[PDB]
């Protein structure tokens, strides 16, 4: 339960790096320097947030609490090892490596990504209608 | 926020901005987590109550949480920071 | 922080040295189903 | 061997039947050590 977990931070920063570069031209060893201000309060909060709601159950009792301890302790490590992992070797490894049917897949993930963003402006102009439906689901 | 604070932008504008170059990340790390509970939740035989039982949930709170905080969240992020 | 751009030698043996502390302590920790998890009990056998 | 006996060490015996494998792991340890020092994968040698 942490495989899908452990990657998120890595796969962020490797995200960036590429975005920072696709859309500005630099390389990879200059990239990276430049993607790695931008989002270190990011990655230094998913593994906060996501490793901070599995400590609070390490202190419950009965067999419940002992059962429950068990998923606390790795997912936690987990995370401060991840946490690590992508803020110390994975900008090592985008700095060295990242060099400077699959057609069908860009424009359709742009197309997706440019209508979505269309949606949203025309969401954010009748909020009070998208209160009680938020309501309702509660 | 980032955007807002360091940027000198507008709100509308920075909640746009932001969300359109954070779906790429938001969609990788949603169905690298997503994918990889498939293997608990599709699971048979030999102590599989316990694989289903773990995985079943957050397969669909991961698919759910992905699927409708790109389009809520905007929501009560602006009206909360217009409101406080 | 931004430091370890400049010498991957350093991050890879950070790494190695993890795995290698990982894989030499994974062949020496127990197996089992579940922890121990049960309350405790005591018996008091008497006879008559 | 005879007919129905058995074998049982026990005191030093039963103790010293129940080095290298530390110390292979001791001399791989510090060239890892050594390499992140200096960075040259030749270096420590």
């Amino acid at each position: 339960l942490a495989i899908g977990l452990l990657v998120d931070d890595a796969i962020v920063v490797v995200e960036n790096v590429e975005r920072v570069m696709a859309e500005e031209g630099l390389p990879p060893k200059e990239a990276t320097r430049k993607s790695m201000g931008q989002i270190q309060g990011a990655l230094v909060g998913i593994a906060m947030v996501l490793s901070a709601v599995f400590v609070p159950m390490a202190f419950f009792g009965g067999s419940t609490g002992a059962i429950y301890r068990q998923f606390s302790i790795t997912i936690v490590s987990a995370m401060a090892l991840s946490v690590l992992v992508a803020l110390i070797l994975t900008p090592a490894l985008c700095a060295t490596m990242l060099k400077p049917f699959f057609g069908w897949f860009n424009r359709m993930f742009e197309k997706s990504t440019h209508h979505y963003t269309d949606s949203v402006g025309g969401i954010l102009r009748s909020t009070g209608r998208y209160l009680v439906l938020y309501l309702i689901i509660v | 926020k980032d955007l807002m604070d360091k940027e000198g932008k507008g709100l509308i504008e920075a909640t746009l901005d932001a969300v359109r170059m954070r779906l790429r990340p938001i969609l990788m790390t949603s169905l690298a987590f997503i994918l990889g509970v498939m293997p608990l939740v599709i699971s048979t035989g030999a102590g599989s109550g316990a694989q289903n039982a773990v995985g079943t949930g957050v397969m669909g709170g991961m698919v759910t949480a992905t699927v409708l905080a790109i389009f809520f969240v905007p929501v009560f992020f602006v009206v909360v920071r217009r409101r406080f | 922080p931004n430091f370890f751009i400049d010498r991957p030698i350093f991050a890879w043996v950070i790494a190695i040295i993890i795995m290698l502390a990982g894989g030499l302590a994974i062949l020496k920790l127990p197996v089992a189903q579940y922890p121990t998890i049960a309350p405790p009990a005591v018996t008091i056998s008497a006879s008559y | 061997l005879p007919t129905g006996v058995g074998y049982d060490w026990t005191g030093m015996s039963y103790q010293e039947r129940l080095a290298p494998s530390l110390y292979a792991i001791s001399l791989i340890v510090v060239f890892l050590c050594l390499a992140a020092l200096y960075e040259s994968w030749s270096i420590p040698f």
